């Protein structure tokens, strides 16, 4: 009957002004907004491009007093923390470094450091090697006290852990306000010959011992195949993990965003991607890895730190 | 963290 | 009549016909707007990121930062009216 | 009739689809030049993660020169023509380390000490004060001692003339030069000890002043001989402690004529009202201003003791260019 | 600078 | 022949006699001489008398210039040239009185009072300090007072800048200035007044000094608007007689800060133990040197607060010359 | 006969060899001391004249009180004797003078001054009116308290006693050891033009009215024209005295060596020749007058006094 | 004739020695006004000579001495036996 | 000086 | 003194 012809002109009659009138309408702003956002985005990498033409100075006095190492530095009389010349080899010329001074008894070397995502960390093996970033920031006195992010070269601390035995402490400090701690009584590492393999005893703290024990929220091949003790150091540009040797498809180093000592990846993770908030999603990672500021055993997989440092010291 |  | 209706009939298909074109064209405009908001958010986010790398780098220094985004709650919508693939029979 | 209605009805649906077409179409074009948008950022997206990954420049490290030498005399010689920041290393000194070397007139100046601002408290130990502290910048404005230890290596090497400059809040200058000036190793602590007060219009404070309080105050006062004394490590004449009392690192005697390492104090005149030490803490020079009157910049330096100078003129102004 |  | 043999005898006679006859008139030779040498002398004694007729010549009254003035710098521009003897005489005046001038770059600076080996006692009376005491050379080395009425008289023809020289035992001068100095009447005993400090490096001890005694020191040897007071007329602030105590005349409030006419002690140090007065009483100038040291070299000028000034160049070497 | 001739013979003999040769033996003995006497003053005379080629100085300091008479600065303070300058009157430059503060009361204007010998009195009108002589003597601390001898000018003393009626007081001391002093209540001269007449009143003291009654060792005339009171003054070259006026032979100045008030000459007469010793013989004076500081009422008219000054005062 | 010859001789002499007597006073006499003379003049060149202690840049102080001159003198004027003489032969 |  |  006539009501027929209506169940082929009540559909289409709304189709054409529901379904398709609707998703053009919303569809049309929602790229019009992108347009927007994106739109954003050139204006500011443009201006800043525009301003890197110059690079950055930092113009702060130096500190007369040194020594060979941090502590040599306390033990002779600096007891606040910031920038300093150290020579830990007669036969090597001085070189800056920000000493901590004031956390776990001082006299600590800072040997990485992050702190605003000030730097970037995605560097290849000879920037790893030579050392990398600012060490100090001008507090505006003149005087360099505001840590920058950095890595001196690993070659740097390979030489100065094999001169004398080191003992590493880590600090970080999530972005809700707390702050852990992990320290290791022994500190070393190989040769660049060795791929600068990484050894250290005894844990202590309360961060969780991830280099000796990986990921303890894990079970059994997922937990020691974290475990950063006896590992070599990997670049994105030179694969040393435990992640199968000869497949160039396992890169912990290229999945993980930052030189470290991987094995078969990772329990700790600093050196990583500077995630700005905390918690990040599997899906904003370039590799849907756990990449960033990782430590594990402190708060999972999926946060980043917004303070995260290695200090050496001997004893 | 681990790998599969 | 029996002609002319009939015949109506057919300009009614018609449309039908393209209707479902109009949703042909639609789900894979639907499936491209779910790249590019996960691509551009994407994006943005490695941007931010980089943008910081800046300020141990060059003299003077900017500053980028997300915002709102009411944008994913657009894509809910703009995305799941599957009401598209809603195909005519005959 | 509701036949005849389904003409332009319909007729109407199907007018309106084209432009439904003709807006599908435009969805289409924004999506790609979007598409293509989001690709050329992606290509700004590496020039960006380039172009930030340089450092900054350590302006300061940058022009800290690689001349040497025993001191800054030599620095001269092998070199050295602007003042700044060198390495020197002199005789027995088992490290080479870091000075601002005052060159003018071809004499290499190498700077022990020096007060400008009150920036640095000078309230320290006895390893502090032979380590040394303080820092150091391109120009000699900044507060530092070089340590005591450097000092001893130095005028140890040859004999050196040490200038004492001195300005008052009023920008005011003035000098005293000592001859063969030289500390002792620290065995013997850090005496002082120089030949004698060559000339100078500042006055002779290192041979005691007769401050009038009591007519031993000269011979108290003096520093020539004395040991050196931190507030932790009494090596005084006095029953009490003058370094501690005075918060300061230096040749006490029963206390000071001339304490170049006392409290800062801006304006020059400070009364004792504080904390309770009624004696007078600030940077003097009582040959030339008195016990209240803390000098406003201060430096000693070191030159060889085989020169010849001679050529600061004075008297009235005339001394001042830009 | 002296003392009593 | 026996009578015959007496002939000879008397023969022999005769020739002694014609001997003695020369002899006579030898004798009278010498008388005639003689003679003649005395009143040759009578001639010299007349002349001698004239020779040893004239008397000294006083070099010192020789030495005291014509020229005049209502001051030194009056003395300056009517003449006067070199630093001397002049008699000056001021407004009210009633007898011009003799003054030494200091002239220098054609200022010419009226003293009032020097104090420089310790030859004059200070330790005088009312009158005696203002009728004046002391004494006057053609060289400013001797000791003086020049009189509180002169000082009044002199203060009150027009504004005055005082300058008040001070030399301690080393030699080492200093100065302070006080401008629109002047003394009010013998009515209003002779109350110090002056606007103000202008300047110096010696120190404002008219202004009292913190001596460290007691919180009120400063306000009690601030000497600004104190009467002047001597041994035996007492005109202090304090319960006692600070001039008798300290034998002199001094503006002393509860005592004094700076003293310039107190006892002279060779050395600048000086104790107390002698007599009963345990306190200073030598020539001090508190904002340099303290109570127990008496300056060496003392002098108060006056010259018209209404000059230039300055012209002493000063920071170095170069400013002595015979 | 034989004797007879023999007689004259043996007395001729000793007349020769004694009363003859010996005369001449002791007269020519004499006359060589008289000539050794002579050298003796010859070159006495002579070594001293040739240092007087440069006169003597006095470089003393000069007091700084001062008045317009000694009297005026005893008042001001001037406690000591000593010299000092004074300024009696204001339209004439102030002038150095010998004030006695010790003496009777003190206050005294030394107007004359006899102590050594040091200065000759034998001057003229000029000299004695415009003052000659030195005031006083360096003791050697720069400080002229030694009184030396001189005259004031009579002009100055004039002056003083006619703007104010003074007295003086004289003082004089022997060659013993004692001394008298005499005073009168009033003092005062007229002027030049009247020759300076003397006019003083009332006596006392215990060396004798010279003055107004004159050697009261005398009789009648002898003694009235022995009275200075209403004298005039007399010098060698201008006689005013009182010894026959128009005879130019008759000038006591002449005769007894100095400028004073002579009448018929004198009973006080200072100023005169300074003998040294006390007594001098008539024989000894130039004119065989009584001539040196003379004050006969005290000592005779052959007694010349070792000290002898006259002071003034007002009152 | 040869005695009385020796006579007119002794005689002459004598004569000829009281020539000699006369000299001697006037020489006793000049001598008298002569040691007083000197000494007059001496006590003045005394006194006259006093005055210039006050009067020249250097003095010379003189005194006097031995007055045995007046002793000497004192007999050289009343050994005044020089009055001697004779006579002989008149009548 | 003072006197207290 | 007095005179003849
Ligand atoms: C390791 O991870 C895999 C996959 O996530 C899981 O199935 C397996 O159970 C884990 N290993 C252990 C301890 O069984
Ligand atoms: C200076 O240091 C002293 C001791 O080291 C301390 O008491 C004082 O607070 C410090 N104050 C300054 C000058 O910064
Ligand atoms: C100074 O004179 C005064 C007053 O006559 C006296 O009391 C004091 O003892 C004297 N002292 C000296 C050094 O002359
Ligand atoms: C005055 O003197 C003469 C001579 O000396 C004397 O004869 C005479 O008697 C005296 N006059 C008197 C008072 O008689
Ligand atoms: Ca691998
Ligand atoms: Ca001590
Ligand atoms: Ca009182
Ligand atoms: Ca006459």
């Amino acid at each position: 009957a006539q009501k027929e012809i209506e169940n082929r002109y009540k559909e289409v009659k709304i189709r054409i002004e529901s379904t398709v009138a609707g998703s053009l309408r919303s569809m049309k702003s929602v790229l019009e907004h992108l347009r927007a956002k994106m739109q954003r985005m050139e204006e500011a990498i443009k201006t800043q491009k525009e301003l890197c033409s110059a690079p950055c100075t930092v113009n702060c006095r130096v500190p007369v007093v040194s020594g060979m190492h941090c502590e040599d530095i306390y033990r002779n009389g600096g007891r606040t923390s910031e920038a300093y010349y150290i020579q830990p080899d007669l036969f090597s010329e001085p070189y800056k470094v920000f000493c901590d001074m004031e956390s776990h008894g001082g006299g600590w070397t800072v040997v990485q450091n992050r702190v605003d995502g000030s730097s970037n960390f995605a560097r290849d093996w000879n920037t790893y090697k030579a050392e990398f970033g600012n060490i100090a920031f001008g507090n505006g006195k003149s005087i360099c006290n505001i840590p920058g992010e950095y890595w001196l070269g690993t070659k740097t601390v390979h030489q100065l852990t094999k001169q004398h035995t080191q003992q590493v402490l880590f600090d970080m400090s999530d972005w809700e306000g707390s702050s852990v701690y992990a320290q290791y009584a022994s500190f070393r590492p190989e040769n660049e010959a060795q791929g600068y393999r990484l050894w250290v005893e005894d844990y202590s703290g309360n961060a969780g011992n991830a280099l000796l024990e990986g990921a303890t929220q894990l079970m059994g091949d997922n937990r020691t195949m974290t475990i950063h003790n006896g590992m070599q150091f990997s670049t994105f540009d030179r694969d040393n993990d435990n992640w199968n040797p000869g497949d160039p498809t396992k890169h912990c180093s290229r999945e993980d965003a930052g030189g470290w000592w991987y094995n078969r990846c990772h329990a700790a993770n600093p050196n990583g991607r500077y995630y700005w908030g905390g918690i990040y999603t599997k899906e904003q990672a370039d590799y849907g890895t756990d990449d960033g500021v990782v430590w594990m055993n402190w708060k999972g997989s999926w946060y980043s730190m917004r303070q995260m440092a290695m200090k050496l010291r001997p004893k | 963290g681990h790998r599969p | 009549y029996s002609e002319v209706l009939r015949e109506l009939e057919r300009r009614i298909i018609h449309l039908q016909r393209r209707i479902n074109m109009q949703l042909q064209q639609l789900t894979l405009l639907q499936h491209n707007i779910k790249t590019q908001v996960s691509q551009i958010l994407r994006v943005e986010v490695d941007i931010d990121v980089a943008l910081r790398a800046c300020k141990g780098s060059c003299a003077r220094y900017l500053e980028y930062r997300l915002d709102k985004e009411k944008n994913l709650q657009l894509e809910k919508a703009a995305s799941y009216i599957a009401n598209l693939k809603f195909e005519r029979f005959e | 009739k509701t036949v005849q209605k389904i003409l332009e009805e319909v007729r109407i649906l199907e007018q309106i689809g084209v432009s439904h077409d003709a807006q599908i179409q435009e969805l289409s074009e924004m999506w790609r030049v979007n598409q293509q948008f989001v690709t050329r950022l992606q290509q700004q997206l590496v020039d960006i993660r380039q172009t930030c990954s340089r450092s900054c420049q350590d302006t300061t490290a940058n022009k800290i020169s690689p001349i040497t030498g025993k001191d800054c005399q030599q620095v001269v010689d092998n070199g050295g023509k602007d003042s700044g920041l060198y390495y020197i290393k002199p005789l027995k000194a088992k490290q080479p380390f870091l000075v601002f070397c005052e060159i003018e007139n071809g004499n290499g100046w190498t700077v022990i000490q020096h007060r400008h601002d009150g920036s640095v408290n000078f309230t320290r130990d006895w390893v502090s004060y032979r380590e040394g502290f303080g820092y150091l910048a391109p120009t000699l404005t900044t507060e530092f001692w070089l340590g005591n230890e450097k000092i001893h290596l130095l005028t140890g090497q040859q004999a050196y003339r040490l200038r004492i400059d001195l300005t008052d809040w009023e920008n005011t200058h003035r000098y005293a030069d000592y001859g063969h000036f030289k500390l002792t190793p620290e065995s013997d602590e850090y005496r002082l000890f120089y030949s004698m007060y060559l000339d100078g219009d500042a006055g002779n404070a290192f041979d005691g002043f007769d401050f009038g309080d009591d007519p031993q105050d000269k011979f108290y006062t003096t520093h020539l001989g004395m040991l050196f004394s931190t507030p932790e490590r009494d090596n005084d004449k006095y029953e009490g402690s003058c370094a501690e009392q005075d918060g300061s690192g230096w040749w006490m005697n029963r206390c000071h004529a001339g304490h170049l390492n006392g409290k800062y104090y801006f304006g020059g005149n400070y009364r004792k009202t504080d904390v309770e030490f009624p004696y007078d803490d600030g940077i003097i020079w009582a040959t030339w201003h008195d016990r209240w009157y803390s000098l406003k910049m201060t430096t000693m330096k070191l030159l060889p003791m085989g020169r010849d100078l001679s050529g600061h003129g004075g008297q009235q102004q005339s001394k001042g260019n830009s």
